[PDB]
């Protein structure tokens, strides 16, 4: 299909407008502004909260008496612990 | 010239790439991780020979 | 990068006639037909281009034997192979 | 390594030594050993297989490499003297099989 | 989904409502506009969890997977127009409406809030796919392949109903995945084998094992206008993900009989890619690539304990974009030479220079060149099943060897010459032929910058 | 920035130089020229933004949560209180990932700062870090129930095996 | 080697005119390893063991 | 072609450009001056040797 | 679209002269060494009567081949026998089946008996016997 | 392959594989008639096994000692840089679709393009008319009459008449 | 150039605990490196000019 | 003189293409580029500690970024 | 003064415990090898300005040579074993696009198929030792590996040795080089002098604080280095191409350099490549 | 080594009337060249040697197939064959690996991953 005209999708005219509805909508609004949207999207999975909150909580335990990485059975003697 | 061809290539990014470096060592809690000075006893000690 | 013309191929083919001691500089220029003084069956069909086997010698396939009887027919299709004169 | 006693600190990388680990040491003439200062040997950033003998002469040798910075030779004769420190060390070690061939024979 | 289904049903009385040949430009215009709205409320946070509205959505929280489902209706209409434009407008309006009608049920699928809402939507497909297989193909072996596409998918999925209704009146009700806090374990018995086995086997029939893959090079070989449901049928295969929803819970402690599914799908992986290097049909060459490194997820789901779910999620949409484009590379270059025989298309790479990059950057994603979405996926699977047993690096390593020699064999068949024939093949890969071949690698290498969006819970 | 107790280092200890020769040293040609060529387009521009950024300010706050219920509540058929005990629990596992990230960077701190000896010195890291990672996978890592993350349905029951099997069944401890 | 190469190269040049002697064992220059293995390993896998457990 | 500044031949030995031989002969002189520190002064093995340490008793 | 002689049938003894050639000119008059008898290994569904297999093989010899093209580039009319393994075939070499390559590594297989020993420079073999004593004989003094 | 030219195709290579063995130039040339002397033994005799023992024992001492990686004449069926000119490769008649402002360049070459096609587009009334006559039924090699008795046009027109030049 | 790389390694294998067939394989290979040199001398840089014409 | 005429297959469509990528990518890319440039200069976030937010805290916009 | 600097630039994703961002390394092989290798590549393009003087496809060859240097130079600067694996397989695909520079010529791109083939056998050892480092040491940043030297390194390093023989043209994988020379000249002037064959031994050089122990390692490496010497020696004689003669001599220099790891001389090894 | 390959043999006069096998291929080439040259084709020639090559390889193996032999029942030594062997290995690991993991320890303190 070439009657030596250019042609994009189907034919001569308003099928000419089919390029500027796929080029302009497809990328250049979605693959740019929508790609920008999740570039700086807010704190994902609440990790940015955890960064500073793990940053703070180290040196408070590290100061006086609280050890680090306990795994302390989550306040024992609330477990009755059936023997057998 | 050798004037506008050379100055546009190298001189501009060194202004850029330094700006993300000096404003960066005080932000990230680890900068470049430089080693020690590797000093011989020629500061406050003996030598002592050649015995 | 070096080009070529058709006045050089007429000389080199003619020179190795004179370089062979079997053939005098009294035979014809372009068409002595190689039977004027052929012999033998072998060594007058492939040996006649064994000098150009070293000089030009681009592997010269099996079809090149019996076309080479007419000594102008040698000169014909060397220009066809190596992308030559116009 | 001339002593086989215990180590107080549990620091690996055999700087926990008697004083200084030789290749074999000492063994006979002299039966002693000794070297440089271990508080300076750790103060100097220097790898292992460099805490052997002729180290204190080398710690003063390679200092002139920076103390004479745009230089071609800090001291070339001292390099022949540190080799003379090394060759006298090594020929002292070469007398093993001069002895061990003979001292293992009957008497 | 608050209303994503509600605009995308409103696309349907727009097509027939339109004028003449404007029906192509009217549909593709509005269909791109959902891609903002699809992103819009979704991708929120994020720490246990996003129950969305009601009994209709858990928002596809930890497995996004759904933005890719919405590219395609404005990706296939620009692809299908190559050889479709000889039929009537009354049927051209049909083939757009059932394609939207396939996207409708997939949108309430993947989210689905339940397990019995899943199944009736898991089976709500296969009617609009079968219409695209039987009508609108090429010469025959459509009709048996229309029946091989059934009777594997439907024979397996009916023992789901026997087991899912069995759970609904045994332990509370299955209606929520968040009423799945009370779960009794499933021990070793002679009835609890079959409860595990019938609930699992209907997912194996879509994402195939080495056995029962016999329908997969039937529907993809004999295939519609320009890959038009073949792009859909590759999503639908990876849209049998729901084993991630089920088997994480709901009989959690049966690894005792995982082994006939491991060894069948781990040795089959090293063979079913090896059995393709002598293919002579080009669309059947890709159709076995889709068998092999899809079946790597089956040994990545049954082996639990993430650093695998890091990778098993990234592999579902690894070749979601790759194997789509490879079909689009073969839906093109068939409009010009009317055979799919790979012998015949030689003499190329001189005639169409601009699409040489589209061959390579496709086939450079199977070699996978580590900063992509691909070798961030495999190298979590490799470092996972290493910790199962050390010996599995051998078979999975030879998997990496043969597919290197496999992908290039499709490239290097076009780097030859002198073309011998072919007064046709003139069309120099027009503006549409590069546009629908783009928008594949343009998101594929883009997401490699921050691929934290592509991760499970995990 | 931060606080140096979290990210320690010794002081720099740059010594006094020793030129000692009249041999031609290029160090006087290097640092005495090129530092000024970068000083103009960097320090003047960074200060220019620094007043322009001090034109107005923006605020964001600390986000501290409420911890009333903890672990063993509640009764079995409950949903609500056993939802809060998982919302309690999952925050106590994303955080405990990152405390291992902090101590690991502390191990990165010493070794590029000493480098040469690096084993017999700094005295602390290989003792501290392996008393934290050995205190990690016990009781805080569902190995191998890590797939469903099993909040309170298995996080207690490693620690039930750390009570029902441990400390009494040692025969006789 | 300076003595050894020349007195063989001159033996290839100015000796007593060695015959064009066919009797040489040349697995030397060929290696004999690419001749057999790249004529076996692409034939063993791609022909027998692929038409076995394909179609 | 465009410029025939080096002509083709019939084995008559086309020569050099009478300046290439100057750079050619210049870089044989710079290496045989560089045999200086090979002999003067550098020996075979400047180490010193042992005089057969047999008397160790 | 050609239906008459589309492909083979359940042969290969269905009056073999009628096959090559009704079409599919594998043989001229069923005596050409390629008459469609070659069902080698019947009971296998592979290669029926089949204007096809065990015909002479090992190469398109990938050379002159000058009627015009005759081998692999230039596509003659009906010469496909079995393919997809003839992309880069070779031929017989100057020797045949003297596997000196395993014998080439056999030289170090004999020198694996030299892996049992050590390589100490000082001294030599030292023909003394039990007077070498490589580590220690007696005490410190 | 006749018995007349059976020795000849072996005679071309008998000296050709020899010159890859020599080191001098005269080393080959001093051996020239010396290699010819064994070939000149049987000169004129019968064509049967009486003279086939020249060939039936020429398998030894030719195949035995045959060309240990010989010279290859680099533009050949084998050998390096033989079919290398392929990045260009002369894709002749790729000039169909242009969408011009790209047909602006070469106004005279496109002028001369439409001139030569009349021999290509109109030769089938003449060449194909005798082609059913000159070829009787199914005979051997399909060259036409070498002038085609008035004007050879061509038969090989134009794919062999205007074929790809090498560069 | 590489005298400070080549000589210092073959005389780093002087005193070693090697295979004792390794020094019988490394140092023998050094002798074979010499006939690499004069080979391209004796064929491209020594002999009478022999090649097809049009220099 | 040494002269010929080369044959290059088709380049106009590939030059008619590759514009529409590069045209439209600047049509909303470059207007978004000032939005990452100008908003950096005049707008930031600060700082820490804490504030106590009065009695009831702020709503969403707990983040520390211009557009987030 | 020394003062070596690694950096901490910019975060990639970070998963459960191990963070990988990216960094660089500046110790004895960055501040030494980089100007050396770059000075050659400065000198080599002028040849190809005259060697490729007539090619209308000129611009790709001065583009693909540029991307080849970047992914070669990202390898030696990396302190991250993941960042090595980027540069390990970036240089591999650059071979396929340069051996197969000329289209057609069915031995050319078949050799390019053989070129990428032996790199993937050379891949399988490297990904093996990548797996062993997580399962024990929780990471693969090269700092923390050198903190405690692992006890039984018998498993990972034999994989590192097999990946070393992938690109560095050892015996068993030797026929890759003599048919990789079929491309243009400044390709193979860059492909086998300075790059792509000294990278296979370079990975072992960086791992000197591990390879000094574990006597199963050293005897296998030095015996491997010896076999490559005489097998490349007795193959290069009576051989009739200039480029092939150089193709074996660049392989026999490796036969020294592989032995240089066996006898514990790490810096004498690296000093050979600089020359 | 694969193969001999029989590059010279004898003739003259074993069945000398064997000629005009070229008359087959000259007939095809006279058919092809007359087909290939034409002023308006715009498309490939069918050339059914390809058509009989795919369709006799893709289909027409299972309508051919009868299980009358045991060399097609040989596939139980090839299909289910190695799949038996991979099960034998993988349950010896993860059991011998399992008992050492429970009874006694093998891994160190810094094994958080896993
Ligand atoms: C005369 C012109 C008129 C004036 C123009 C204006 C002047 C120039 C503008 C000033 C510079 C802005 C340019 C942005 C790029 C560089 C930014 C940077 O380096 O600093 C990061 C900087 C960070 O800011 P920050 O304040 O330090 O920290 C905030 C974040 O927390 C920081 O963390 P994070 O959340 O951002 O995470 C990092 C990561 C995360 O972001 C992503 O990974 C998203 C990208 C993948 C999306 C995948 C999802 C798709 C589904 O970001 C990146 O990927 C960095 C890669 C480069 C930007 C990627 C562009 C996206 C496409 O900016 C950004 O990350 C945002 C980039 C937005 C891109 C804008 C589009 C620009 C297009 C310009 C086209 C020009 C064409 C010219 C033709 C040339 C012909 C040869
Ligand atoms: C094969 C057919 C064999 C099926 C036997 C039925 C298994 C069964 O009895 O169900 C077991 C159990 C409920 O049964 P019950 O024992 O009564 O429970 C105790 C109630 N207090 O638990 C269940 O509810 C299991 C019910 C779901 C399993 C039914 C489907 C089993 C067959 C599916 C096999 C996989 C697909 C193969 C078929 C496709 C190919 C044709």
């Amino acid at each position: 299909k070439n009657p030596d005209s250019h042609g994009y999708d189907k034919d001569p005219a308003v099928d000419i407008w089919n390029m500027r509805v796929v080029f302009f909508f497809g990328f250049s609004i979605v693959l740019v502004l929508g790609s920008t949207f999740v570039a700086y999207l807010p704190d994902y999975r609440m990790q940015e909260w955890a960064r500073r909150e793990a940053e703070r909580l180290v040196k408070y335990r590290e100061a006086h008496g609280l050890p680090i990485m306990e795994s302390n059975c989550f306040d024992p003697s609330k477990i009755q612990l059936p023997e057998d | 010239r050798h004037s506008i061809f050379a100055f546009t290539h190298v001189l501009i990014p060194v202004w850029i790439i330094h700006y993300y470096l000096k404003y960066h060592v005080t932000t990230k809690p680890y900068t470049i991780v430089e080693k020690k000075p590797r000093i011989f006893p020629g500061d406050t000690i003996l030598e002592t020979g050649e015995v | 990068a070096p080009p070529l013309t058709l006045e050089g191929i007429k000389d080199r083919v003619l020179y190795v006639l004179k370089l062979y001691d079997k053939i005098d500089p009294e035979k014809l220029s372009v068409n002595s037909h190689f039977m004027k003084d052929l012999g033998l069956d072998s060594l007058d069909q492939v040996e006649i281009i064994m000098a150009m086997e070293d000089e030009f010698g681009f592997e010269i396939p099996d079809i090149d034997a019996e076309k080479l009887m007419c000594p102008q027919e040698i000169v014909d299709y060397i220009a066809d192979k190596k992308d030559v004169y116009e | 390594a001339r002593r086989y006693l215990g180590d107080a600190s549990v620091e690996p990388d055999p700087l926990r030594m008697p004083t200084f680990p030789p290749d074999y040491g000492f063994p006979e003439r002299k039966e002693r050993e000794m070297v440089a200062t271990q508080q300076e040997m750790n103060d100097a950033q220097l790898v292992l297989q460099q805490r052997d003998y002729c180290a204190h002469y080398l710690i003063r040798f390679l200092k002139c490499k920076r103390d004479s910075f745009p230089n071609f030779l800090a001291c070339k004769h001292e390099r022949h003297d540190w080799d003379y420190c090394e060759h006298l060390d090594y020929v002292k070690r070469m007398k093993e099989f001069e002895r061990e061939r003979r001292l293992l024979q009957r008497k | 989904m608050l209303k994503y289904i509600i605009p995308t049903i409103m696309l349907m009385p727009l097509t027939w409502l339109s004028k003449n040949n404007m029906i192509w430009v009217n549909s593709t215009a509005h269909s791109l506009l959902i891609s903002f709205t699809s992103l819009l409320l979704m991708n929120q946070f994020g720490d246990n969890s996003l129950n969305f509205s009601l009994l209709f959505f858990s928002d596809s929280l930890s497995t996004p997977l759904l933005i890719l489902t919405m590219w395609l209706l404005p990706l296939m209409l620009m692809a299908s127009q190559h050889h479709l434009s000889k039929e009537n407008l009354t049927r051209k309006k049909l083939f757009i409406t059932m394609l939207i009608s396939l996207q409708l049920f997939l949108i309430m699928t993947f989210t689905a809030m339940e397990l019995i809402l899943f199944y009736i939507l898991f089976e709500a497909t296969l009617v609009p796919t079968l219409i695209i297989i039987t009508r609108w193909g090429n010469q025959t072996e459509r009709l048996n392949a229309g029946l091989y596409f059934l009777f594997y998918t439907l024979a397996g999925s009916l023992p789901l109903l026997v087991a899912l209704i069995y759970i609904q009146n045994t332990v509370g009700s299955l209606n929520f995945l968040m009423l799945q806090y009370w779960v009794q374990p499933v021990h070793n018995s002679w009835s609890n084998v079959f409860m595990w086995l019938a609930c699992m086997m209907a997912f194996m029939v879509k994402m195939p094992l080495y056995g029962l893959h016999l329908w997969l090079p039937k529907a993809h070989v004999e295939a519609p206008i320009a890959g038009s449901m073949v792009l859909a049928a590759v999503l639908l295969k990876l849209g049998g993900y729901g084993m991630l929803r089920i088997t994480l819970i709901l009989n959690p402690m049966t690894d005792f009989m995982a082994y006939p599914f491991i060894m069948l799908s781990l040795w089959g992986m090293i063979m079913t890619s090896s059995i393709c290097l002598r293919q002579t049909d080009l669309k059947s060459l890709i159709a076995y690539s889709s068998v092999s490194h899809m079946a790597l997820v089956i040994v990545a789901i049954l082996i639990q304990t993430p650093w695998s779910y890091m990778g098993a999620t990234a592999l579902m949409i690894a070749h979601g974009l790759t194997s789509s484009m490879l079909f689009c590379l073969a839906n093109s270059n068939y409009e010009r030479i009317h055979s799919r025989t790979m012998i015949l298309a030689r003499g190329l790479q001189t005639l169409l220079p601009l699409m040489a990059t589209w061959w390579l950057l496709a086939s450079l994603t199977n070699l996978a060149l580590p900063p992509t979405i691909n070798l961030i996926g495999e190298l979590f699977v490799v470092m996972s099943t290493f910790s199962w047993s050390n010996i599995t690096i051998i078979l999975m390593g030879v998997n990496m060897v043969i597919t290197a020699l496999y992908s290039l064999y499709m490239l290097i068949m076009t780097q030859r010459g002198k073309y011998t024939y072919h007064i046709n093949n003139i069309s120099p890969s027009f503006t549409r032929e590069n546009a629908l071949m783009s928008l594949h690698i343009l998101p594929l290498l883009l997401l490699t910058l921050n691929p934290k969006i592509i991760l499970g819970p995990l | 920035s931060w606080d140096k107790d979290v990210y320690p280092e010794p002081p720099r200890r740059t010594p006094a130089p020793s030129p000692q020769t009249s041999l031609p040293n290029p160090i006087t040609y290097l640092t005495k020229a090129f530092d000024l060529l970068v000083d103009r387009p960097v320090t003047l521009v960074r200060e220019f933004i620094e007043r322009q950024h001090a034109k107005n300010k923006y605020y964001y706050y600390h986000r501290e949560f409420r911890r009333v219920p903890d672990i063993t509540e509640c009764q079995e058929k409950d949903v609500l209180c056993m939802f809060e005990a998982e919302m309690q629990w999952r925050r106590d596992y994303k955080v405990d990932q990152e405390i291992v990230n902090i101590i690991q960077e502390r191990l990165k701190a010493c070794q590029q700062r000493e480098g040469e000896s690096h084993r017999q010195n700094c005295a602390k890291e290989l003792e501290q870090f392996t008393q934290v990672v050995k205190a990690y996978q016990d009781r805080y890592h569902d190995l191998g129930a890590h797939y469903s993350a099993r909040k309170c349905l298995a996080k207690q029951k490693q620690r039930m095996l750390a009570e029902r099997k441990a400390a009494k069944e040692a025969a006789a401890a | 080697g300076f003595i050894l190469a020349l007195e063989i190269s001159n033996m290839t040049k100015n000796l007593k005119y060695h015959y064009p002697s066919n009797a040489f064992k040349f697995s030397t220059l060929l290696g004999y390893f690419p001749t057999i293995m790249h004529r076996l390993a692409p034939y063993m896998n791609l022909s027998m063991s692929q038409k076995s457990a394909s179609s | 072609g465009g410029g025939a500044h080096i002509e083709p031949r019939y084995r008559q030995f086309p020569q050099l450009t009478r300046s290439q031989v100057i750079q050619a002969e210049f870089f044989s002189a710079t290496m045989w001056f560089w045999i200086l520190w090979r002999f003067w002064h550098d020996s075979d093995a400047v180490l010193g040797h042992f005089p057969y340490p047999d008397p160790s008793q | 679209a050609s239906h008459i002689t589309k492909d083979m049938l359940p042969g290969p003894y269905p009056k073999t002269p009628e096959e090559r050639a009704a079409a599919a000119k594998k043989y001229n008059m069923r005596v050409e060494d390629y008459e469609p008898y070659p069902d080698d290994g019947t009971g296998y569904g592979d290669y029926p009567k089949l204007p096809d297999r065990s015909q002479q093989e090992r190469d398109p010899w990938y050379d002159w081949d000058h009627p015009d093209l005759r081998l692999n580039w230039g596509e003659p009319m009906h010469w496909d026998l079995d393919m997809y393994i003839r992309n880069r075939v070779d031929t017989s070499p100057t020797p045949v089946n003297w596997n000196l390559m395993c014998k080439h590594l056999f030289g170090f297989v004999a020198f694996m008996l030299f892996m049992f020993w050590v390589g100490e420079t000082y001294p030599a073999y030292q023909p003394v016997g039990p007077k070498q004593y490589p580590y220690n004989n007696l005490y410190l003094e | 392959l006749t018995h007349q030219q059976k020795v000849l195709r072996l005679y071309k290579r008998a000296l050709r594989h020899l010159e890859s063995w020599c080191i001098h130039r005269d080393k080959y040339r001093y051996f020239a008639c010396l290699l010819r002397a064994r070939f000149d033994e049987h000169k004129n005799e019968k064509d049967m096994v009486k003279a086939t023992q020249l060939l039936r024992e020429a398998e030894e001492e030719f195949w035995h000692g045959q060309h240990p990686q010989p010279y290859i004449f680099p533009e050949s069926p084998g050998g390096t840089s033989y079919e290398r000119y392929e990045c260009y490769k002369v894709p002749e008649w790729c000039l169909d679709d242009w969408h011009p402002s790209e047909k602006a360049m070469y106004p005279d070459y496109f002028a001369k393009r439409e001139q030569w096609k009349k021999l290509r587009r109109e030769s089938w009334e003449r060449e194909v008319k005798q082609l059913q006559e000159e070829t009787p039924v199914g005979g051997p090699r399909t060259e036409a009459l070498p002038p085609a008795r008035k004007q050879g046009d061509l038969p090989p027109l134009w794919w062999h008449i205007v074929t790809r030049p090498r560069e | 150039t590489g005298f400070y790389s080549k000589d210092l390694i073959i005389e780093a294998a002087n005193t070693s605990y090697t295979n004792a067939w390794a020094l019988l394989m490394t140092l023998i290979a050094t002798s074979f490196t010499a006939i690499y040199s004069t080979r391209i001398i004796f064929f491209a840089l020594l002999g009478q000019p022999r090649f097809p014409t049009l220099v | 003189g040494k002269r010929l005429f080369i044959i290059k297959p088709s380049g106009f469509y590939d030059k008619r293409f590759l514009k529409l990528l590069r045209f439209y990518i600047l049509l909303t890319g470059i207007p978004v580029a000032i939005g990452i440039t100008l908003i950096n200069v005049f707008i930031g976030e600060a700082e820490l500690a804490e504030i106590p937010e009065g009695y009831v805290p702020e709503h969403w916009e707990y983040f520390k970024h211009p557009i987030s | 003064s020394g003062q070596e600097l690694i950096i901490s630039n910019w975060h990639w994703l970070t998963i459960q415990t191990l963070k990988l961002s990216l960094s660089f390394k500046m110790d004895y092989f960055s501040m030494m090898f980089i100007p050396v290798a770059l000075f050659v590549t400065w000198s080599i393009m002028e040849f190809s300005m005259w060697y490729m003087y007539s090619d209308p496809n000129i611009n790709k060859f001065f583009k693909y040579l540029l991307l080849f240097l970047i992914t070669m130079l990202i390898l030696v600067t990396a302190n991250n074993l993941f960042q090595l694996f980027i540069g390990w397989e970036g240089v591999g695909i650059m071979s396929f696009l340069l051996i197969g520079w000329w289209y057609g010529r069915a031995d050319a791109n078949t050799a390019a198929l053989q070129a990428i083939l032996y790199n993937r056998i050379g891949d399988i050892g490297f990904i093996l030792a990548m797996a062993w480092f997580l399962t024990n040491l929780n990471t693969w940043d090269l700092q923390q590996i050198f903190m405690l030297n692992p006890s039984d390194s018998n498993m990972p390093l034999i994989g590192l040795a097999l990946a070393a023989t992938g690109k560095s043209a050892q015996f068993g994988l030797h026929p890759w080089l003599p048919s990789a020379m079929e491309g243009p000249t400044p390709v193979s002037a860059l492909l086998h002098s300075s790059t792509m064959v000294v990278a296979g031994i370079f990975l072992l050089i960086r791992f000197y604080p591990l390879t000094e122990n574990n006597k199963y390692i050293q005897s296998i490496t030095l015996c491997l280095g010896a076999i490559t010497t005489l097998f490349t020696a007795m193959c290069a004689l009576t051989q009739n191409d200039i480029k092939k003669i150089i193709a074996f001599s660049t392989s026999s220099q490796l036969g020294l350099m592989m032995v240089t790891i066996g006898i514990n001389q790490p810096y004498l090894a690296f000093l050979h490549i600089c020359t | 080594t694969t193969l001999d390959p029989a590059e010279y043999d004898i003739s003259s006069e074993t069945r000398k009337a064997q000629a005009e096998r070229l008359a087959i291929r000259s007939r095809l080439k006279r058919e092809y060249q007359l087909q290939y040259y034409d002023p308006s084709r715009r498309g490939v020639i069918e050339d059914p040697a390809l058509v009989r090559w795919t369709y006799a390889r893709s289909a027409n193996i299972y309508p051919n197939f009868r299980p009358n032999t045991k060399t097609s029942l040989l596939g139980a030594l090839f299909g289910i064959g190695p799949l038996v062997f991979w099960y034998y290995v993988f349950k010896t690991d993860r059991d011998r690996k399992e008992k050492l993991i429970q009874e006694g320890k093998l891994d160190r303190t810094f094994n958080i991953s896993y």
